[PDB]
């Protein structure tokens, strides 16, 4: 079952998620229009490449963790 | 080759290690290690092919990856070996690890920028090139995202686990490998990445030289586990889809198997490693 899509502005940045050199992962996340690699773990938690070792419950939580990590910086594409 | 506790390096050993690391960066060789790592981080998945992470081969894969990096260092200075960081013992920001004559300390609070040591962006010697967060300076927030490093008591409870790994051989497994990797339990190796913060908390974590010292201690804990459990060995042992079996070769090298990497003494020893005993 894929998670639902989402779209919001979080700490001033547009984050989006949608069901769909890296894995073919069934969900995409974008931060200000740039795609962020994210991955789902067996227990249903999610991570992203900029917060890979800290599982969070949902792809939106991963997108928000990425905006926190970035501290305003643009993401570079993978 | 003897791998030494970082806390015990002489001033001359620290100087030579740092100079060798900076030369690999200057010559362009360093960044290819960062890129390989991030490619496995992004490609290793719990429901598909998995080789460097979230799988039984997490330990032999990082052992060979660190061997490749140590051999690169030795091609620059043949006396240098990788030191290890025992984060269960040297657990505060005042560890000599984090001094300006070694790896430099924590990042300033506004942007996480490391401001001292040889790898500080202001030196001009440590550009962050292979990256996802577009900033190009080394960042850290020691203890920022997680309150404490693992303790010796926590490490001991993971070393006491008899089974190397267990089906389903991924981040949901019980068993030693996944408790050390950290996806189940009190979390050892992943928690340390979180605790350092900055690039170490990302798939491009080898951008921070502490990466190598962390993994050298994870590698030492595998050696300790084998001493504790001489009767227990790598699993699985053949015919497992998407997982590297004992005698299967491992990407990217393709010329090495977990079986060839179980015994570290063929490549290096440690300054101290308890032998088997009750
Ligand atoms: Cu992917
Ligand atoms: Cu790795
Ligand atoms: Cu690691
Ligand atoms: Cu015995």
């Amino acid at each position: 079952a894929a998670p639902e899509s989402f779209d919001e502005v979080y700490k001033g940045r547009r984050i989006q998620g949608r069901p769909a050199h890296e894995h073919g992962g069934g969900y995409e996340v974008f931060v200000d229009g740039v795609q962020l690699h994210v991955m789902r773990n067996a227990d249903g938690s999610w991570i992203s490449v900029v917060s890979h070792y800290d599982p969070v419950p949902t792809p939106r939580a991963a997108a928000r963790a990425a905006v926190d990590e970035l501290q305003g910086a643009p993401l570079l594409p993978f | 080759t003897v791998r030494k506790n970082q806390a015990t390096l002489t001033a001359d050993e620290k100087r030579r290690f740092v100079a060798a690391v900076l030369e690999l960066k200057r010559s362009g060789r360093y960044d290819e290690f960062v890129r390989t790592h991030n490619e496995f981080i992004m490609s290793d998945t719990d429901s598909g092919e998995r080789t460097g992470h979230r799988s039984p081969s997490f330990l032999p894969w990082h052992r060979r990856f660190l061997l490749d990096f140590e051999q690169a260092l030795q091609s620059v200075d043949s006396s240098v070996t990788l030191p290890y960081w025992d984060w269960s013992a040297d657990r505060t920001v005042r560890a000599s690890l984090w001094a300006p004559d070694f790896l430099g300390g924590t990042g300033r609070s506004t942007d996480g920028r490391v401001m001292d040591g040889p790898f500080a962006a202001s030196t001009g010697n440590w550009p962050i090139n292979v990256r996802v967060d577009s900033r190009t300076y080394l960042r850290r927030s020691l203890g920022g995202s997680v309150a404490e490093l693992p303790t010796r008591a926590e490490v001991e409870s993971v070393l006491a686990i008899s089974a190397y790994d267990l089906p389903p051989y991924n981040s949901a497994s019980e068993g030693f490998r996944n408790h050390l990797e950290g996806w189940r339990g009190v979390n050892l190796h992943g928690r340390v990445h979180v605790w350092v913060g900055g690039q170490m908390a990302t798939g491009v974590s080898p951008n921070d030289p502490v990466f190598w010292l962390h993994h050298a201690y994870v590698d030492k804990l595998w050696a300790e586990w084998q001493r504790r459990h001489p009767d227990s060995a790598y699993v699985p042992t053949g015919g497992t889809p998407d997982v590297v079996d004992l005698n299967e070769t491992m990407k990217p090298w393709n010329t090495v198997r977990p079986a060839d990497l179980l015994d570290h003494t063929a490549y290096y020893t440690f300054d101290a490693l308890e032998h088997h005993h009750h």
